[PDB]
């Protein structure tokens, strides 16, 4: 990369991180979607 | 149709059609159909009472000499009343040729074991017991060969599910690998991929 | 050069268009050339008449032809964009 | 003789290894699947299909994946006639329901009907 | 309705084979509890054998019970010869599985299964 | 017979004169490729994909349009047929955009599939393509007109079936664009079906857009419940979530169409849902609870009731299983007071004979009639595919339609006789000219809509309309096989509730108000707490919290129509079963499961455990609720006519006004549609 | 405590329902004029046998098969159902 | 343009964040929720609208066969720009 540098981008990591597994910086998976079914919210006023 | 199309072998097609007529007329007691594929493979569809007389013929006859059993196969086709299709693949090293001997059974009718003709069949049809549930009569050691020892069901039957009914895990309470009913964290996603337009007009079946 | 319409202040369904009474008599003479039940056959002459009174066709001449001939307005829009004589711009 | 006579009903439920819950609580559906109205081809209406009732699919707590506990949720069987599917369901002890094949009734198509003299079937444009 | 049999000509020879297979299992159970060093009693394993034989008691087809006898001889052969481990023998005892709801109301409470 | 013999690839077939080449090849099981031909649209002949060689003829013919002549041998697989197909597919893929990955039609596209089948595998097109300006024809149909192959199924649908006449082709040549030519909003009641018959991704579904993809969707064949037509649908799901709703073909109901409510109300099915049982806490607020607590607090009050102390209201979306479940549960308490929201008059025969509350002719029988009299209904919005069938009979069979009621738009032209009910007295007395039009008609048809029966003179309107029907049928040239008297329902639960023997309308509850009220999905607001006593024990059982769930004391969260196998009976008497597409969300259960568990907690346990035992009970109560996709004919019009003459109920002077006048009132009718954001965008789009 | 509803099931075309059809063609109206507040649900179906369901108080339902009866036999069984109230 | 819930959890470019009373935040206890802080919806908004003198423009995303399938965009609407369906680059007819 000193002779032929990589083509720069605004989104490439300027700080390369090594393998973070076993550290508190490790990856934890999760569902990246929102909630599908919406529940009914009962009225906060009395019914009499 | 030269570069991208497979070349047709008419010489082998004529020779296999002639030898299929030969086998069909020597053994009319069991031969039900004889057909040759467009890529020149001969199939002799026989009756299941003639598994041994046909195969001993092709192994021993001087115009056949199918001394090798390459493969032995069942195929589950549930829309037939005889759902299992037992497929013998035979190799004549003398005449440099291959033949296919096809027959049928359901779950309850036994097929005669062909270890008296090809000892190679000893495991193959045993695998047909394990995967499909076809029983083979007068077999030396007929038992399971591939499934686990307490395995219920015959897996390559098409009504058997892809994942089974049970799954194993280690359990530290009983200090033992245990079986439980199968639950998948992600279900196998079923893809309906078949196009609704007819692909091959040569294979069109006539309607009702 | 386009064949969609956008409502400008000089071309809209609130642009004033009305035939003159001599043009209404000409329209009635046009309509009497065709069989009863096929008044839509007078779409091409009357709309051309709406180009002769006005010089061009705003989208009030097309709707007026659609109104006096009892045809849907899209069936007049199709004629006014199919044929090359109907000036849809001034 | 070499042939026995079994006049009983054909039942192989003890031989398939299927547990009891997935025999006597499942409802097989024998049906010709409808044409997808996204398309005009009819090659998927040619054969009969046997599927089962859908059971619960829930959310995986880790990834949101569709977790299932139904082994028969992906099992679709192909049959050439209705009676073959009915025989295969009865042989396996599956209680079934059958929907009849819905072929489209034949139409009356006339291109000249688009340009009639006195009928309402004229096309207003073409 | 004229079918080719497996071993039995009618149900009497079939019940004879069922009965001899039951004798072989009944004799084998103490050997199985000893050499697999199972934590069940001999009576508990014999009750499991009686349960596995009464589960298939509704069958009147001679070919189907011939195949049940054949598969029972296969399971017995996997038991006597030590081909099963302790785990395969104890899979008859569904011991890690929680007891399933039986009546309508508990099945209503847990979920959607009928 | 006058059948002529033609040949398809040598194989003979006998066809009626007027059969096309495409239909003749269809009769031997070959489907000729097509893009503009549709068997329910008119023949256009303008995509040229059906070009096929007739032998001894040096020209390909348009198989969709060319009728067969006697002795033709149709060469569907010959060399010039395949060359014509590849040439036409090449011209279709000349200017078509490379949008297949970003297109909602990928994998379910006709152009992809019969480009794989009947076209070449590469391009000779070395030019630049056209790009067509997109249109805004509403909040439902996403329009990407660059994908349009100009097949004019838009125009033929909107003209012939939708009756709108507002889609058409402007321009000329390669610049010819299908659209409205103006910023016009194509919102008919059947406006989503152009998403179906468009073979390409030019017209896609704007709610369904980008969310799914056809191969990964599971297809569950089910029933519409958004009206009483009983349209067969496919709920296509993906990983336990409903993705969209397609139509199924049924020749006698919905031919292959569905309404916009059916097609786009599936997102109210995922909002405002009842997921957990709710009980009133110490502050008088609904709080979440378990099933044991909720069923115990309902059953303790149910054990303290007897007679008229307990009653039930059945909502618009309840299956016959839960209806007979709650009927058996309240009959253990000796209570007959079980009601529906939609008022049907109990005067005369009432709900005893089925013939005086059914669409007795059929939905299909509209094709056999010659005069249809629509009384007090706006069937464009009450039963939109029934109105589509009236329009198809109007178009192809010269059907004469008259309307008694307010002059609503019905997408075709009718004889508006006026809106007063006294016209019903004028026709039955022969003083009106349409009475002779009815008498000289061979197959008359009188359709009394069930929204006119919501009035206080609904018994008198039913008596006058049945008086007209029996004046015609007993005297005029009607054979006896033909049925004249017909009732059009707007509620999917209504006919199944009347076959089980509910008392329609809530006058039995307004007469003597109970102290405990079950509400199976009862969201019409017909009985509120001012009609009940001071502390009535209101139980709501349903799947949405809309109207009855705020006033409830205990909420029993139930299953929706996509969440259970369930018997619904349409307006013509045909019973139909849904299928489980997804399961109910959260702790919600199937409805008769809830009623059966309540019966077991209360100690009045019901003789069923599985769905089959519920349906054995349902066959015990009336044996036609288990014979699915069957219209059982109902006789005895004369006996109900004799019973209807007993009470001389007066016709009111108020005009017959249906509650759904324009497209504004169509989209939100039940608790699923009112919770639907797509129906909200449709209302917001039509009110501006 | 009393009869609450009567359910008469029958066929349109079967001969065994014929007398039951003969009961409703001739004798239902003066039945219904005699019992105005009683639901007598006539349910015709395709191939069912004739049948007479009588729901009494507290969910009790008695059943009388009306197969191959005449109109007078259906009349006697139905008036026994009316006079029973059990 | 990453934002933050009242729980302190970062909201992704989808819009996903757990509720406060959701137990499944315990998977990030002692660890981190890996989110990507380059939101593409903001990064394609940063691109300028290309003024072209043609009526129909072609976009392949640049790079030739390293971009997307080449599409043609119509620029006859003057209120709306012509947005590419693949890369989001939006175009405008300059006249
Ligand atoms: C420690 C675990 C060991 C597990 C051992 C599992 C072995 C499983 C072997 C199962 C083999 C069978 O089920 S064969 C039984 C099928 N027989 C029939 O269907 C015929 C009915 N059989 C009977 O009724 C039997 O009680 C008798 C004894 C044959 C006759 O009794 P009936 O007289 O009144
Ligand atoms: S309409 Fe069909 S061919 Fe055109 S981009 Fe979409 S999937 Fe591809
Ligand atoms: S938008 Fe679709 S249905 Fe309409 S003309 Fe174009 S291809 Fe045909
Ligand atoms: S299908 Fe005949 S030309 Fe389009
Ligand atoms: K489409
Ligand atoms: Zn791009």
């Amino acid at each position: 990369p000193t002779v032929k540098p990589p083509t720069a981008r605004k989104f490439i990591w300027t700080n390369h991180k090594f393998n973070l597994s076993g550290t508190p910086q490790q990856y934890v998976p999760y569902s990246t979607t929102r909630k599908k079914i919406q529940e009914w919210v009962p009225p906060s006023t009395p019914y009499k | 149709t030269r570069p991208t199309v497979r070349p047709r072998n008419d010489v082998a097609h004529k020779q296999l059609s002639a030898f299929g007529e030969y086998v069909a007329e020597i053994l009319p007691k069991y031969v039900q159909q004889v057909q040759v594929s467009c890529f020149s493979e001969l199939e002799i569809c026989i009756h299941p009472d003639g598994v041994i007389p046909v195969l001993t013929f092709l192994r021993d006859h001087s115009n056949a000499q199918f001394k090798s059993l390459a493969d032995l196969t069942a195929v589950d086709i549930p829309t037939r009343q005889n759902r299992f299709e037992i497929v013998y693949n035979l190799l004549s090293l003398r005449f440099n040729s291959r033949i296919r001997v096809k027959t049928y059974t359901d779950e309850l009718t036994p097929v005669e074991s062909s270890v008296s003709v090809y000892k190679a069949a000893n495991w193959y049809e045993r695998e047909i017991w394990d995967m499909f549930g076809v029983f083979f009569a007068n077999h030396p050691d007929l038992r399971r060969i591939l499934t686990d020892y307490g395995f219920e069901g015959h897996p390559f039957r098409k009504d058997f599910p892809l994942s089974g009914y049970v799954e194993l895990r280690y359990d530290d309470e009983v200090k033992r690998v245990v079986a439980e009913p199968v639950e998948l964290a992600q279900e196998f996603r079923k893809f309906d991929l078949n196009s609704p337009w007819e692909a091959f007009p040569a294979y069109r079946q006539p309607p009702e | 050069a386009l064949f969609v319409h956008r409502d400008t202040p000089k071309n809209n369904p609130e642009t004033p268009f009305d035939f003159t009474p001599e043009n209404y008599k000409r329209i009635e003479a046009i309509v009497k050339n065709y069989p009863e039940g096929h008044k839509a056959a007078a779409v091409l002459p009357v709309l051309d008449l709406a180009q002769r009174q006005n010089g061009w066709l705003p989208i009030s001449a097309m709707n007026k032809v659609a109104e006096i001939l009892q045809v849907p307005p899209m069936r007049v829009y199709e004629v006014a964009t199919f044929y090359t004589m109907y000036n849809r711009k001034p | 003789t070499q042939l026995i006579t079994v006049d009983e009903k054909l039942d192989i439920t003890t031989l398939t290894g299927v547990p009891e819950e997935h025999i006597k609580t499942r409802k097989a559906r024998i049906f010709v699947p409808a044409r997808n109205n996204m398309q005009s081809g009819v090659n998927n209406t040619k054969k009969w299909k046997m599927e089962f009732d859908t059971r619960e699919r829930w959310e995986n707590p880790l990834m949101g994946w569709a977790s299932t506990a139904d082994p028969l949720s992906n099992l679709v069987l192909t049959f050439s006639t209705k009676e073959d599917a009915i025989a295969f369901a009865e042989k396996n002890g599956w209680s079934y329901d059958v929907e009849e094949r819905k072929v489209p009734k034949p139409k009356s198509k006339s291109y000249g009907a688009n340009f009639s003299w006195n009928k309402r079937t004229r096309v207003s444009t073409k | 309705t004229s079918v080719k049999p497996i071993f039995s000509r009618d149900m009497n020879e079939a019940k004879r084979r069922v009965r001899e297979l039951y004798r072989a299992w009944y004799r084998e159970v103490p050997n199985t509890v000893h050499l697999f060093q199972l934590d069940i009693s001999v009576k508990q394993g014999r009750d499991k054998v009686r349960e596995m034989f009464k589960k298939n008691a509704h069958v009147t087809d001679p070919r189907v019970v011939d195949l049940l006898v054949i598969k029972g001889k296969m399971e017995l052969e996997e038991t006597i010869n030590v081909w099963k481990q302790r785990t395969h023998v104890m899979r008859f005892f569904h011991e890690t599985e929680a007891p399933r709801p039986k009546d309508f109301l508990s099945k209503f409470y847990v979920g959607h299964d009928p | 017979s006058n059948l002529i013999e033609v040949f398809v690839d040598g194989q003979s077939v006998m066809v009626e004169p007027g059969t096309t080449v495409l239909q003749a090849c269809e009769k031997v099981g070959m489907q000729i490729p097509r893009f503009c031909y549709h068997e329910r649209l008119s023949v256009a002949g303008n995509c040229r994909m059906c070009l096929v060689e007739i032998e001894k003829a040096p020209k390909v013919v348009a198989a969709c349009a060319m009728p067969v002549m006697k002795g033709w041998n149709i060469l569907t697989n010959s060399e010039k047929t395949k060359k014509a197909r590849e040439g036409v597919m090449e011209f279709l893929l000349a200017n078509h955009p490379l949008d297949c990955p970003i297109c909602d039609q990928g994998g379910e596209c006709d152009l992809q599939d019969q480009s794989m089948m009947f076209g070449s595998d590469r391009s000779r097109f070395l030019e630049g393509k056209r790009a067509v300006e997109d249109k805004n024809i509403g909040p439902l149909v996403k329009t990407i007109m660059t994908r349009c192959i100009q097949c004019t199924r838009c125009i033929r649908f909107a003209s012939e079936i939708a009756g709108v006449d507002d889609l058409g082709t402007t321009g000329r040549g390669n610049d010819m664009q299908v659209g409205t030519y103006i910023e016009k909003m194509f919102m008919s009641e059947l406006s989503g079906n152009i998403i179906d018959i468009c073979p390409v991704g030019a017209l896609t579904s704007k709610p369904y857009a980008f969310t799914a993809r056809p191969w990964e969707t599971r297809k569950t064949e089910s029933i519409d419940v958004m009206d009483a037509v009983g349209s067969n649908i496919v709920v296509s799901t993906r990983t336990g979530e409903v993705m969209r709703i397609l139509p199924r073909m049924h020749e006698d109901i919905n031919e292959e169409w569905i309404s916009d409510k059916t097609r786009f109300a599936y997102d109210g099915l995922k909002r405002q849902r009842l997921t957990e049982p709710m009980v009133r806490n110490e502050k008088g607020l609904l709080t979440h609870t378990t099933w044991e607590d909720a069923l115990s607090r309902v059953a303790g009050m149910l054990q303290s009731c007897q007679g008229n102390d307990v009653a039930a209201i059945a909502g618009g979306l309840v299956d016959a299983e839960a209806l007979i479940a709650l009927k058996d549960l309240l009959n253990r308490v000796d209570s007959d007071t079980l009601c529906t929201e939609e008022v049907f008059p109990t005067a005369g025969a009432g709900t005893d004979l089925r013939s005086n509350y059914l669409l007795n002719t059929t939905i299909a029988g509209v094709e056999e009639a010659d005069v249809v009299l629509l009384v007090g209904t706006n069937p464009r919005f009450e039963a939109p595919l029934f109105n589509a069938r009236i329009r198809k009979s109007w178009l192809h069979n010269d059907l004469k339609v008259a309307l008694i009621g307010s002059p609503v738009d019905l997408t075709y032209r009718y004889d508006h006789l006026g809106d007063s009910p006294k016209i019903l007295q004028d026709i039955a007395s022969g003083s009106h000219p349409f009475s002779q039009v009815l008498q000289e008609a061979k197959k008359p048809m009188v359709v009394l809509g069930s929204s006119a029966l919501q009035r206080n003179d609904g018994a008198a309107i039913l008596a006058a309309v049945s008086n007209i029907a029996q004046k015609i049928r007993t005297s005029s040239g009607v054979t006896g096989d033909w049925k004249v008297m017909n009732i059009l329902h707007r509620i999917a639960s209504q006919v199944a509730a009347l076959d089980l023997g509910y008392k329609p309308g809530v006058e039995a509850i307004r007469k003597n108000p109970p102290k405990m009220l079950f509400l199976l999905g009862a969201d019409g607001g017909c009985v509120t707490r001012q009609d009940l006593p001071k502390d009535c024990f209101i139980v709501y059982q349903g799947h949405h919290g809309d109207v009855g769930a705020p006033i409830a004391d205990v909420i029993l969260p139930g299953a929706a129509y996509t969440e259970k196998s369930a018997t619904y009976v349409n307006t013509e008497g045909r019973a139909q079963q849904t299928k489980v597409a997804v399961m109910p969300p959260g702790l919600a259960r199937e409805d008769w499961k809830i009623i059966r568990a309540l019966s077991e907690i209360a100690g009045m346990t019901l003789p069923y455990d599985t769905l089959d035992q519920v349906r054995n009970r349902l066959e015990e109560v009336s044996p036609n609720l288990v014979r699915y996709d069957d219209v059982e004919g109902a006789n005895y019009f004369q006996q109900a006519s004799e019973l209807s003459k007993l009470v001389n109920q007066q016709l009111l002077a108020d005009p017959l006004v249906p509650p759904q006048l324009t497209i504004k009132d169509f989209y939100m009718t039940d608790s699923i549609s009112r919770a639907s954001q797509t129906m909200a965008k449709c209302v917001k789009a039509v009110t501006e | 405590l009393g009869l609450r509803e009567i359910r008469i099931h029958l066929c349109q075309r079967s001969p065994g329902s014929q007398g039951v059809r003969d009961f409703i063609e001739k004798r239902y109206v003066e039945l219904k004029k005699a019992n105005p507040d009683l639901p007598i649900l006539i349910r015709e179906c395709s191939d069912v046998q004739p049948k007479l369901w009588a729901r009494y108080a507290f969910g009790q339902e008695k059943n009388v098969s009306l197969n191959n009866f005449s109109a007078d036999q259906v009349t006697r069984a139905l008036e026994n159902v009316l006079s029973s109230k059990a | 343009g990453v934002r933050t819930s009242p729980t302190g959890e970062k909201v992704t470019h989808t819009g996903q964040v757990y509720d406060d009373e959701d137990y499944r935040r315990v998977r990030f206890v002692g660890r981190q929720k890996e989110v990507n802080e380059n939101f593409a919806i903001d990064l394609i908004a940063e691109q300028p609208v290309s003024q072209v003198g043609s009526r129909v423009i072609s976009c392949d995303g640049g790079g030739g066969a390293l971009g997307h399938p080449r599409v043609y965009i119509n620029l006859d609407k003057e209120t709306k720009t012509g947005t590419c369906g693949y890369c989001g680059l939006q175009f405008r007819q300059q006249h």
